[PDB]
RNA sequence: AAACUCCAUAUAUAUAAUUUUAAUUAUAUAUAAUUUUAUAUUAUUUAUUAAUAUAAAGAAAGGAAUUAAGACAAAUCAUAAUGAUCCUUAUAAUAUGGGUAAUAGACGUGCUAUAAUAAAAUGAUAAUAAAAUUAUAUAAAAUAUAUUUAAUUAUAUUUAAUUAAUAAUAUAAAACAUUUUAAUUUUUAAUAUAUUUUUUUAUUAUAUAUUAAUAUGAAUUAUAAUCUGAAAUUCGAUUAUAUGAAA
């Protein structure tokens, strides 16, 4: 969003997989028929003097 | 030549047919109805039918509103529909669709028949 | 004070616009009329009575408001108020209905195969 | 094509004083069915834009009042 | 379909207690409900996105059991149920022929009062 | 129409749930982002979790499975 | 362990196996006969119009050379005439194994053992 | 059958030669060998011509007659091969052989 | 007599193949309200069905022309295994296994 | 088909009588479908969802 | 990222008192392949190898989902939401009617057709499906009219069962068999004839026009009736009789 045009910044740190799938017998599923199920993600937006803004955080819970 | 009313008929047409074709006015179950009256087969052909008998269909044909009589009732039909002022007067006066078709595109036929003297 | 409509009506509880406003308010009285519009119609339709009853009920049935008819009640998109392509089994539009259907908002909706 | 046995399509329209005084009935019911009664009288029915003045025939019974009153302009191109 | 099966047998555990011989779960046939979308807000009906809900059923039928019984039975299970499971129960009673004491619309009404009403009277007079 | 109740939860981390985490920052680090992602910020949100190695969890997971 | 148990005949000498083509399925029960083949309490000309169906059906017996050894009784239901024949022939083929487990190979190479698994497919 | 397949063996070219659009310049006629399966297509092909130019109303008996006279030597397809062979004896030295 | 008269007066409720009467009404807002409806119902048509004074309708045949529509919209499954096809000889012979007979001693 | 129409008019009414149904064997148009109709009034101005919900 | 996976397929176990029956089924769980093995040949970087063929074993042959970056400041402010700017008795709100359906030319995408490897009828102990739908319903059988013995098709009357593995929408259709089919004198008919008899042959009649539109085609249009709705005029759907264009 606007924090006069558009700017997005991406901070990515860690794992986005689980290797205890790959390793063993185990399966995965996926949520909704398209989500992974270790990924939860999730986007809240606000408004600024410039206007909308959206947040968008994802979390590899292993 | 087989030759009722004026109209020309091949031999070999098949009698209920060859009528539902030439003639105006007459469809396929008024053919058959009038083959039937007439004492004539099913399937009889045009060659077939003797000189008494083709007086006969002319003589039945003459006692049905066909041919000038069948298409003036049409022809007056659609001068009423311009008398009265009537939208769709209008649309056979202007050689337009008369039955709410789109004239965007196509409304060709409607352009070459659409008409007050329709034939 | 000015209420835009002849009978005063409770104002729906999510997304509100003009528009899904104008459709409530005839969807509460087409309830409020619906037997109403049921027995003109049979006594309008019913050959057994007189052609004079018969012809009065008509011409009832042709002066009531319209907000009284079934035929204007328009299903409409309860989250935007949008009338086009809303699926009636989630009363929602196409693009509502992917948005609440990825969220997680829809019972049990999940991505095709 | 509205059937027959339901009859005609009745709206309320001031025909007493159209009988009695000879005015003119100004009028949005352009579906309303021309009934026999109004044969002789004067109606001005809408177009969407204007009220057109039209008298009823005994031709005329049967049909709608809006058939009377077209509502768009004859097509012409730029030629 | 998993809290539908581990309530299945949970109710089955109740019954046995209760003395109701109990059969199933009996699995029926799912039913899948589709919906097509297109993936775009504006236009771009070309990209199209698949949906669908299917409906895991299960039936437990209960024999040779009396009325009060079945009725705990019913009782218990609503009771403890589980999130996202619906039940319909069909009851079976088998009576005699012939019993004791035994086991007008709004639209009639309002025609008889339209038909006495002035603006229809006025034209019924013969 | 039904019997009501409700559980609240307290989680007492923001970075436990995706949704808490996503509408914190939106609503109340806007001050730390309105002018560009600050270089403090963005360390706080790189230093929340320690750098747990995936495969020997992954593996210590599966090891006492197997046990 | 395995999960496999060896096949024999039933009480009354009859081998019934499935097959599946298609939308269609097949359950045939074979005997040793004199070559008596019914399709739904049927006759084969009755039930299948086309030559080539009945041929299909026939191809299992042509290969070990039983065609008048095995009385046939042959029940099937979904898809169309092909679909069944071919359901009916993948049968037949499963079913003459527990006679003769020594002509497996040559069913196999003849390709009345194999599964098709070819189906309608939703366009993507 | 046999005589169908006899037929169709002396009526397929056993070669055809084709245009190959090799270079900027004009496209070289080279001959190239046809399968078994491509014989048999175009020999029916000229069979199904023939057998079309014949009175019946139906089909088969056209096929059948044309199949009958192909089956006793006569045939008016034999020129067509013949006029292929030719071609493809002409441009023997535009054969690459590698 | 009577229960002739009474299949015919139930028309599309009586079933001939498997012999039963069903009627159903879902038209009052309570079951019980329902139930004695359906009871009643059943009353007067067994009355009107053992009073043969005026009328037994004998000379009307069973109409059964509502079942075969329903039949012809399942699918039959009604043939079964030639008897005559059966061979009893070829059935597998149990074996003997003296492990077995010792382990029963 | 050979049963006399008679006979099988009677049974109808008869019939008809006992289940507390229409006998109408002339046909003429007479509204019964109109008063059986159910009123769909309720589900439909129930569409926008509950308005006595806490604000 | 690939994959793991889920789906399909094959098999096993469990469940169903096999009348909610499709047990030839339903749906939970688990297993299976990214196939394996030997053999000869041909190449190699010749080795603990590839490309082929060959025999053997096996049901084993197909799909899916999602994203990593960046570009078109490509579409959307008309799905909804935000800033700025503008309207505030009007650029906001409601009602009636009209328009969005106009018609010279042009363009995109479809449907139907221009006849004989192809169209039309008929096929009742009812040839043969799958996937869906039915409480803001799906509508059986029967009867009446069009309409004729009946069937078929359409509508009305009536409203059985089922809110559903139960009843209904709904006897799938093509296929296949028989009959018919203009152009076509390749036909039909009258006599005679036959060891082709649903047919052959002979002699007569069977048209003229004709590069052409028929018993192909179904646009256009007249009239009457019906269906939904409060309402079918601009501007809806269906049926019957008649009309029968282009191709
Ligand atoms: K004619
Ligand atoms: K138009
Ligand atoms: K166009
Ligand atoms: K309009
Ligand atoms: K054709
Ligand atoms: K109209
Ligand atoms: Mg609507
Ligand atoms: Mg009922
Ligand atoms: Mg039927
Ligand atoms: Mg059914
Ligand atoms: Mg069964
Ligand atoms: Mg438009
Ligand atoms: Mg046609
Ligand atoms: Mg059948
Ligand atoms: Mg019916
Ligand atoms: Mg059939
Ligand atoms: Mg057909
Ligand atoms: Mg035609
Ligand atoms: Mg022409």
């Amino acid at each position: 969003g606007r924090l006069g045009r558009t700017s997005t910044t991406n901070l990515l740190n860690g794992t986005f997989n689980n290797k205890k799938y790959l390793w063993s017998n185990i399966n995965n599923n996926y949520k909704l028929n398209y989500i992974p199920s270790n990924h939860n993600l999730y986007n809240n937006s606000n408004i600024n003097k410039n206007g909308k803004y959206n947040i968008k955080v994802k979390l590899n819970f292993i | 030549v087989v030759h009722i009313l004026g109209k020309g008929f091949k031999g070999k047409e098949v009698i209920k047919i060859a009528l539902a074709s030439k003639f105006y006015g007459i469809g396929k179950t008024t053919a058959e109805k009038i083959c039937s009256k007439l004492g004539l087969y099913p399937w009889m052909r045009m060659h077939q039918l003797s000189e008494p008998q083709i007086m006969s269909i002319a003589s039945e044909l003459s006692t049905m509103t066909i041919e000038g009589d069948a298409r003036a009732i049409v022809k007056d039909n659609i001068a009423l529909k311009r008398k009265i002022g009537s939208y769709s007067g209008m649309r056979h006066t202007l050689h337009l669709p008369v039955r709410g078709q789109h004239t965007r595109n196509n409304a060709k036929t409607a352009r070459k028949l659409n008409k007050i003297d329709r034939r | 004070g000015n209420f835009r409509f002849p009978i005063k009506t409770k104002l729906p509880p999510g997304f509100i616009n003009a528009r899904i406003l104008r459709d409530n308010f005839k969807r509460q009285q087409f309830k409020e009329n619906e037997i109403l519009v049921k027995s003109l119609k049979f006594i309008a339709r019913n050959m057994n009575l007189p052609t004079k009853l018969r012809l009065e009920a008509q011409l009832k049935l042709n002066a009531l408001p319209n907000y009284m008819r079934s035929t204007q009640i328009k299903n409409r998109c309860v989250d935007s108020g949008h009338a086009r392509f809303v699926l009636s089994d989630f009363r929602l539009c196409r693009y509502q209905f992917r948005e609440n259907a990825l969220k997680g908002n829809l019972p049990g909706v999940k991505k095709g195969i | 094509s509205r059937s027959v046995w339901k009859g005609p399509n009745i709206v309320p329209l001031p025909i007493r004083e159209a009988m009695t005084k000879g005015t003119p009935i100004r009028t949005n019911a352009r579906a309303a069915t021309i009934l026999p009664q109004f044969v002789g009288l004067k109606f001005q029915i809408h177009n969407g834009k204007e009220y057109v003045p039209i008298e009823i025939s005994e031709d005329m019974v049967g049909h709608k009042l809006g058939e009377f009153a077209p509502t768009r302009k004859r097509f012409s191109y730029t030629q | 379909n998993e809290n539908l099966d581990f309530y299945s047998d949970f109710i089955l555990r109740t019954g046995y207690y209760l003395g109701i011989p109990l059969t199933g779960p009996k699995p029926l046939p799912t039913r899948r409900e589709r919906w097509t979308v297109i993936k775009s807000p504006f236009v771009h009906a070309k990209s199209k996105e698949n949906f669908e809900r299917h409906t895991h059923k299960r039936l437990i039928r209960a024999w040779d059991t009396n009325p009060e019984v079945l009725q705990m039975l019913i009782a218990y299970i609503t009771k403890h149920s589980m999130a996202g499971v619906g039940m319909k129960c069909n009851f079976f009673q088998r009576s005699e022929i012939s019993l004791d004491l035994g086991s007008t619309s709004a639209v009639g009404q309002k025609v008889l009062e339209l038909l006495d009403s002035p603006d229809f009277k006025k034209h019924l007079e013969k | 129409k039904k019997k009501v109740t409700i559980e609240p939860i307290k989680l007492s981390y923001i970075y436990l749930n995706s949704d808490i985490f996503s509408k914190y920052i939106s609503l109340n680090d806007m001050d730390k982002y309105n002018n560009g992602i600050l270089t403090n910020y963005q360390r706080m949100l790189n230093n929340i979790m320690p750098k747990l190695n995936d495969h020997n969890i992954s593996m210590n997971y599966i090891n006492n499975i197997n046990n | 362990s395995n999960n496999i148990k060896i096949k024999t005949l039933d009480e009354f000498g009859r081998s019934i196996a499935v097959g599946k083509r298609k939308s269609s399925t097949a359950k045939v029960f074979v005997v040793r006969g004199t070559g008596e083949i019914l399709v739904n309490g049927r006759q084969l000309n009755d039930y299948f119009l086309k030559m080539k169906d009945r041929e299909s059906i026939m191809y299992p017996l042509q290969v070990i050379e039983s065609v008048g050894k095995y009385n046939i009784f042959a029940t099937t239901s979904g898809g169309g005439p092909t679909g069944q024949a071919e359901s009916i022939m993948h049968a037949i083929a499963k079913a003459l194994v527990v006679f003769n487990p020594l002509l497996k190979s040559r069913l196999h190479k003849a390709g009345v053992l194999t599964r098709d698994y070819r189906h309608v497919e939703r366009k993507k | 059958i046999q005589a169908l397949e006899k037929s169709l063996d002396e009526l397929a070219p056993l070669m055809m030669t084709k245009t190959f659009n090799t270079g900027v310049a004009k496209a070289s006629v080279i001959p190239v060998p046809l399968n078994k399966r491509q014989r048999n297509r175009i020999a029916w092909n000229w069979i199904v011509q023939s057998a079309n130019q014949r009175v019946s109303s139906d089909f088969a008996v056209r096929l059948g007659e044309e199949l009958t006279a192909i089956a006793k030597g006569t045939s008016s397809a034999f020129e067509k091969r013949d006029q292929i062979h030719k071609t493809a004896i002409a441009h023997r030295a535009y054969i690459q052989l590698k | 007599k009577s229960l002739h008269k009474f299949r015919i007066l139930a028309r599309s409720r009586y079933d001939h193949t498997t012999d039963i009467f069903k009627m159903s009404s879902d038209k009052f807002e309570h079951a019980s309200q329902n139930a004695r409806y359906l009871h009643d119902i059943l009353q007067r048509l067994l009355a009107e069905s053992k009073d043969l004074t005026e009328d037994d309708f004998s000379d009307v045949p069973l109409d059964t022309r509502h079942t075969i529509a329903k039949s012809l919209r399942k699918k039959k499954r009604d043939y079964e295994f030639p008897e005559h096809w059966k061979r009893p000889e070829d059935a597998p012979k149990k074996k003997f296994d003296i492990v077995d007979q010792l382990l029963s001693t | 088909m050979n049963v006399p129409k008679a006979r099988l008019l009677k049974v109808a009414e008869l019939s008809a009588k006992i289940f507390d149904q229409n006998f109408n064997p002339s046909g003429i148009r007479t509204g019964s479908k109109i008063l059986n109709e159910r009123l769909k009034g309720p589900s439909v101005a129930s569409y926008y969802g509950n308005p006595d919900i806490l604000k």
